[PDB]
């Protein structure tokens, strides 16, 4: 009977832990692909600077 | 409700999006005022996807009204179903792009994008779930081709987690004798392909085409290609009007219709312009595609087809089977069964039963090819670059827009190519 | 006590609980306002319905069970119908934003934010228990919010609740009914998933059920509503044995452990008679040996594979209705000198019996002849990998080439884990396969 509360156990801790992981994973895998969407996006309104700027260095 | 926010900008943009909510809000049965009076519950099950609902049982368009010069909007307030539209909604400069790509996207419509977006949020802070965005364009000119994609790439900085569709009409010199169209087209794919999710490729050429040698309408007026469009835009947008279980969202026809992110680019069709077997053979016929591309020419990715109107589902079935097995060679088959039929009992206005067809074709490459031969033949001569130029833009940005269409037709071809074993 | 909370998960669990508690109010007598005149011990009772009603002091009949879809619309359809009264609205629980056919939005994105009120939803229904059996869990193979969702409540339900039992009623997808092209991908990601966490999986193949649809009720084209009215059947079968008593009732535990000779090896084969048209009903009566029979008819399993090219390991027949235990002990010596049945070396042979007096029961104008007598077959048979033959393949199809992954690595997968679940679909192939081999 100790050995069936142990391995009751061992289960509910293993399925705890592996899904503890997979959302933790999840969230900074999600969160770094839409922060490089971003920063993507980001560097097309610096390119945008760099235009408007030199537009305004031809006159 | 799961609403989408529309945006139309430029002069194509708001000519085809005004019929679009001409077209979309007779079929749900509101007049040009915004009271309901239909006949058919059906009409107003969905209604919140593209209208809010004010004091009264008043419909208004969730649309925002975009371009560089006034003109278009003295026309469209004046239009039918002018009056309908959110007059805080209008969003109207004085410049006038002038087919420059550069003052849409760079200058001029950078100094007005603001206060579009301002628009953009309140509209879309008033969603109760939105699902995206759709976008009506042209790609030839300055306002809706190079201040469109500012205005997508602007939205996408704030909702990247929405669907951005577009309706992206695509140049040609049967219609407009602009020479230099290729070169907003080229430079605008470089932002369609990476910043939208679905772009509905509305060529130009194809409409002239089917006007002249179909309709047999001799100097076709852009009346008369509208009115494609609008049926067109009618149906592929009658899954997200109606209640159905099929690519019934922006989301849910994206997952079903882009296997790779970039070949995000549709091939409309649409039937008559009858029979269910007929009606399933003139949708996947050449002369029936909004794109002037032949599906014969290239393998099916993925194919969304919805028929409209009281008709046997049964014999629907039948037949959307018989035409992928008489056709097996031009769907790739490492896609199982990735041609999905949907059916809405409402048909269109005039017709008894109509098809609308969206193919994620390898053979759209041949527009893009047309596009390329354009624009290589203009780079070369260096013809009207300074323009360009002028606004600030480099050399280089033309060669970037080039080489990435190149990629995208060279991926076009890679996917078309490939074999399941 | 002994009581079992069902939980419909997404569209097909949704629906396929209106059928399925429709169909449970008529069998019992309930009526839709949750009152059963019957029923004289008012506020509650030990009487074999209470495994699947409670009973609140104003003498409602209530449901245990939980609606979950992270969209509304389905859900609404409950809120509004005739059966909206039996519910109490903390039962019904729904989500904004779907999960678009996408196990990730279903499992992570979307699912994370409604998990927790769910479990909690869940916990106040086992509370009111004073013996809880297990779950019953409803959904489909091919939906975001089934596969992704219906993963994650498993997880968590075993977390929650150690190792009490956990059934599955899944829908596996078929194309003439098919709404999304992956849902080869969701099948497969959420087979591996849950298979950890399930102790017996009852798969209903869409194909299967609407081809019976089309040959026995002659009905042109299929609707998931007559789907689900034929679904319901088999699901009330099953679960007969736990709602009603009987001598020669048999409870649905005692099966299990003849069904399930290794943990992994939890999926039995459903097949019912006798499907039948009213119009083909009339002046037809099928015998106890007749519908008997039809059990080893291919053409009326709940999965299509053919059982003549496999191995059994198990063996349940459970009758309903106009049934003596003669009659079915001459059915089954006729078919064992007929048929194509073969057992392991490891297994004995017999058939596993089971009689319950309530007589099958049809929802009015359903398609399905009112009949006398119904049996529904479990058997475990090898012949049923064929099922997942089939899907694995199509996942390695596109799987190659990568189609859609990146509509899945968006919300936070890795391609490790698609891989991960293919692997365990390969091994779970390879072990219907060596159960299947004679010993040494
Ligand atoms: C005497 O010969 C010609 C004289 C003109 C044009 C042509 C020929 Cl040959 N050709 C070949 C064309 O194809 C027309 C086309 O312009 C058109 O859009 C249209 C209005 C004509 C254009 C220049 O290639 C377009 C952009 C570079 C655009 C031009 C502009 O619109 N503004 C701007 O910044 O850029 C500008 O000022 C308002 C007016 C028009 C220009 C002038 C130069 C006439
Ligand atoms: N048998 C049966 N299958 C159904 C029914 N409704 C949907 N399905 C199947 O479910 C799968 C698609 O998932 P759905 O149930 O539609 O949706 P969901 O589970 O809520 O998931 P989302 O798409 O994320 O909303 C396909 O295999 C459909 O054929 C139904 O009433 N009966
Ligand atoms: N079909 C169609 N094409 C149009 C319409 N208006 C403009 N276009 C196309 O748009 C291109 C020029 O861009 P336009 O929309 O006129 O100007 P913009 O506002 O500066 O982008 C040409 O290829 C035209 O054929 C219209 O109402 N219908
Ligand atoms: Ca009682
Ligand atoms: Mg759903």
């Amino acid at each position: 009977i100790q050995k069936a509360i142990e391995e009751n156990n061992n289960f509910i801790k293993m399925a705890k832990e592996k899904l503890a992981q997979k959302m933790e994973s999840n969230k900074e895998n999600r969160e770094a692909h839409l922060a490089a969407m971003l920063e993507r996006l980001q560097e097309k309104d610096k390119h945008a600077e760099e235009v408007r700027k030199n537009k305004e260095l031809k006159e | 409700m799961r609403e989408i926010v529309h945006i139309q900008a430029g002069q194509c943009g708001n000519q085809i999006g005004a019929k679009f909510w001409e077209v979309i809000s007779d079929e749900h049965g509101i007049d040009p005022t915004g009271s309901y009076h239909g006949d058919s519950d059906l009409q107003l099950e969905r209604i919140n996807v593209y209208y809010n609902e004010a004091t009264g049982n008043k419909y208004v368009p969730r649309a925002i009204l975009v371009d560089l010069e006034p003109g278009t909007m003295d026309s469209v307030r004046s239009g039918p179903f002018g009056q309908i539209f959110r007059p805080d909604n209008f969003v109207f400069g004085q410049s006038g792009a002038g087919n420059n790509w550069a003052k849409g996207h760079y200058t001029e419509g950078a100094e007005l994008v603001d206060s579009v977006l301002d628009v953009v949020r309140k509209e879309s802070e008033s969603c109760d779930c939105l699902q995206g965005f759709q976008l009506t364009h042209s790609l030839g000119g300055g306002t809706g081709s190079g201040m469109g994609t500012l205005l997508i790439s602007k939205i996408r900085e704030e909702y990247p987690d929405r669907i951005m569709n577009t309706f992206s009409v695509m140049p040609s010199p049967k219609v407009s004798d602009t020479v230099v169209e290729p070169y907003n087209a080229t430079l605008s794919v470089h932002q369609l392909v990476e910043n939208t999710d679905e772009t509905y490729c509305i060529d130009n050429e194809a409409l002239y085409d089917i006007c002249f040698r179909t309709l047999k309408l001799t100097t076709p007026t852009y009346g008369d290609l509208n009115h494609l469009v609008s049926a067109t835009m009618s149906g592929v947008t009658t899954c997200l009007r109606f209640p159905g279980q099929l690519n019934a969202d922006l989301r849910k026809l994206a997952v079903n219709m882009v296997p790779f992110p970039r070949l995000h680019f549709f091939m409309p069709g649409f039937a008559p312009l009858l029979t269910v077997p007929e009606l399933t053979q003139q949708m996947f016929d050449s002369k029936n595609m909004m794109a002037a591309c032949d599906p014969r020419h290239g393998r099916y990715l993925t194919v969304a087809a919805i028929f409209r109107g009281r008709m046997s589902m049964k014999e629907v079935d039948e037949q959307m089977l018989n035409v992928q097995n008489k056709n097996s060679s031009y769907f790739v088959e490492w896609i199982p069964n990735n041609v999905k039929t949907a059916v809405c009992d409402i048909p269109p206005r005039g017709l008894k039963m109509s098809a609308t067809f969206i193919g994620n074709s390898t053979a759209i490459q041949e527009l893009f090819k047309r596009i390329s031969e354009q624009f290589t033949a203009m780079f070369r001569r260096k013809a009207f670059l300074h323009w360009y130029t002028g606004e600030g833009m480099d050399e280089m940005e033309f060669t970037e827009a080039e080489s990435n269409m190149n990629d995208l037709v060279s991926e076009y071809q890679q996917y078309q190519d490939a074999t399941a074993d | 006590m002994r009581e079992c909370i069902s939980i419909h998960v997404g569209q097909a669990g949704v629906q396929i609980g209106n059928a399925c508690w429709e169909l449970y109010c008529l069998e019992h007598g309930i009526q839709p306002d949750g009152q059963m005149p019957s029923d004289k011990t008012i506020g509650g009772g030990d009487d074999s319905f209470n495994t699947f009603f409670s009973e609140t002091g104003a003498g409602k009949h209530v449901p245990r069970a939980v609606f979950v879809d992270l969209e509304p619309t389905v859900i609404d359809e409950v809120r509004t119908g005739t059966y909206r009264q039996l519910f109490h609205p903390e039962q019904l629980i729904t989500g904004k934003e779907d999960a678009a056919n996408n196990y990730a939005r279903g499992h992570y994105t979307i699912g994370k934010e409604i998990i927790d009120l769910v479990l909690d939803r869940i916990r106040k229904l086992a509370d009111q228990c004073t013996g809880l059996q297990g779950f019953l869990v409803f959904h489909s193979f091919g939906g975001g919010t089934g596969s992704g969702f219906t993963s994650l409540l498993m997880e968590r339900l075993s977390v929650d609740y150690g190792k009490k039992s956990k059934l599955e009623f899944s829908i596996y997808p078929a194309p003439q009914v098919s709404t999304a092209v992956v849902e080869p991908y969701n099948s497969i990601l959420t087979t591996h998933t849950t298979l950890e966490h399930s102790d017996c999986a009852f798969m209903v193949d869409n194909e299967a059920i609407y081809d019976i649809c089309r040959r026995n009720l002659d009905i042109e084209r299929p609707t998931y509503t007559n789907l689900n009215r034929l679904i319901s059947q088999i699901v009330s079968s099953i679960t007969a044995s736990l709602r009603f008593d009987g001598a020669l009732n048999v409870d649905l535990t005692e099966f299990q452990t003849n069904l399930v000779p290794y943990p992994r090896i939890h999926f039995p084969l459903a097949t019912y008679a006798p499907v039948i048209s009213a119009e083909k009903a009339y002046h037809e009566q099928l015998s106890v040996a007749e519908i008997t029979n039809a059990c080893f008819e291919p053409a009326n399993q709940m999965v299509k594979c053919d059982p003549r090219h496999g191995k059994y390991m198990a063996c349940c027949l459970l009758y309903r209705g106009d049934v003596v235990p003669k009659d079915v002990n001459a059915a089954i010596a006729t078919i064992k000198t007929k048929r194509s049945i073969q057992f392991v070396d490891w297994c004995p042979t017999g058939f596993k019996v089971g009689i319950n007096y309530q007589p099958p029961t049809v929802v009015p104008g359903g398609d399905l002849a009112k009949v006398q007598r119904a049996v529904c077959m479990l058997s475990n048979t090898t012949a049923i990998a064929e099922a997942w033959a089939r899907l694995d393949h199509k996942f390695d199809l596109m799987y190659a080439k990568r189609a859609f992954v990146h509509w899945y690595v968006g919300e936070g997968m890795e391609e490790g884990e698609f891989s991960e679940a293919r692997e365990d679909m390969a091994a779970l192939e390879k072990d219907y396969e060596e159960v299947g081999v004679d010993s040494v």
